[PDB]
């Protein structure tokens, strides 16, 4: 279920490549208060790192992508849901989704890169 | 390649949405030339050279190609196009080929094709 | 006067935010601006980026240099003890509201803070 | 006006003082301070401590309660966009000076600044 | 002393609130001295000294207090008074007299007071 | 030799490198542990601003028990992400801490990269 809104998500999100953080749609997959913080500073900066929040590049070849996500079994930190996804079949991209009513909602996504 | 600058500015947002590299090749592509496709702006030179694109040194043209190299916060690197006024990558540029602050400030190496 | 040491510092800093100098990485920039607020910025420039993504002065990733130079509205000084705080706007459209810090401290106004509007983050 | 909104806001702050119940933790602050600021503010004291480690909404790790509630003044608010900045000045020895931003929702605080130098 | 580290200790928050000058103020009020004020909890010697204290050094009593100086992130200083095991400002602090780690890491100057 | 290990041996050293007289980031033997570049940015931050959020970076609070601490660092299997290896870690007995540790191999060694909270985004 959590592992389910990660996917339905993801195939949603890639399927619309109008951006879709601006379309209300993306509220049944990203908890409320982490849409309005992402519209702020895509606004205002731009998304963190200067790449997409959620699929963590500036670029990819959307039609593979859409073609492998793939999704590792979620991860209980407490009340914290961390899903791991991978795109592509050539040199996959990694991130961590992180999420919390009956519905699961994304509060948060790392990409894999060292703090620096 | 007119046409391709012209495809950016039609297509741009109203603000950065972290994919400049998208915005910039499916321009080139609707100029004519699909590059080979890679992940990070600052890379995007071998993929440019690669093709049809030569490196211009000089005041710049309408569809001439930068890519930038990272600055501080921003570790991918950005790509824009020249409309003939403005660069062109995922939103207009009103204020140069360095997409903000971070990249005035640090002033990193860049390349136009 | 500080509302004229704020023209002033924001005539001068669009003038120097180009494609090939800003203004941050001038000299110049003392005149204008605390010491420790210099460094402190640097700093922050060259490791983190600027705070919170925007330029810390202008705070906006973009603008347009001709429209907001012949746009820099200032309102009436605030007096809050030894500090001074003019507001600024910038543009002829939508203008970009801040609030500028300065402190007298040999026989000029130097700028030690500018704050943004938005809520707190 | 945001400065009604601003001295009604602090002298309920204050008056709070006494009580065992942190006034942040208490809903009334809701009255006064915008939702989503109050849910910030709230989450970060349980995370971190207040920014600067400092009391957020009075700056001063100590103060004179009776000094600073008798003595609560303000000047008129600036208007920036849709933003009020009410200045304010506690106490009649070396007056503390906090900007306090409001949004209309009502009015309601959005951020409170110090004077204090950015470095 | 012992009865105003007894009133710190029942008298925390449960994480700071940006108050631990006041809250330990308000512990030696209520172990019989008030205290001439200071805005920032770093400045608060002299009113300590003033009031009848003496600089300790060495293991710590129960009610001894600490005054701390700045440390990245926190301008201020920070001060808070020994109960017999846990230093207690405007909260009780489980790790020693340092309330975080901006100041174990960069390890600012101390204190400590006793009458 | 696993990135599980690298993750209990940091963390127990960490404790121990954790007190008023010490703390880790000063200490050299943190370049055993993390990343190179990463100790350089950390050491940035905390000499500026501070701790990236108030909080310590490595622990994710600001205040702890250390002996509690050090008694129940409890750490789960990685999550293999490409060739970064993502160690969930839990702190405590009574309602512990979650961080998500990032190693990544630097000579047959795990060094940290990365030390996320479970926060929501900010």
């Amino acid at each position: 279920s959590p592992e389910a809104a990660a996917i339905s998500f993801y195939t949603w999100f890639i399927q619309h490549d109008t951006y879709p953080l601006s379309e209300p749609d993306i509220e049944r997959y990203v908890a409320t208060d982490t849409v309005g913080r992402l519209r702020n500073d895509y606004a205002h900066a731009g998304p963190p790192n200067g790449v997409d929040y959620f699929l963590k590049v500036q670029d990819y070849d959307s039609r593979d992508w859409l073609a492998h996500i793939q999704v590792q079994r979620a991860l209980m930190l407490g009340d914290v849901a961390v899903v791991p996804v991978s795109f592509g079949s050539q040199d996959p991209v990694h991130v961590l989704v992180f999420l919390k009513d009956a519905t699961w909602k994304i509060i948060k996504i790392d990409d894999t890169w060292e703090y620096r | 390649g007119i046409s391709a600058a012209n495809y950016a500015a039609s297509n741009i947002e109203p603000n950065s949405v972290g994919r400049c590299a998208e915005y910039v090749r499916k321009a080139i592509e609707w100029g004519g030339i699909s590059l080979q496709r890679t992940r990070s702006a600052k890379d995007y030179g071998p993929s440019l050279l690669a093709a049809g694109f030569h490196e211009a040194i000089g005041s710049p043209m309408k569809g001439d190609v930068i890519v930038i190299q990272p600055a501080p916060g921003h570790p991918h690197g950005h790509m824009a196009i020249y409309d003939g006024s403005h660069w062109i990558s995922d939103f207009k540029q009103l204020h140069g080929f360095y997409p903000g602050p971070a990249y005035r400030s640090a002033k990193p190496a860049y390349k136009t094709y």
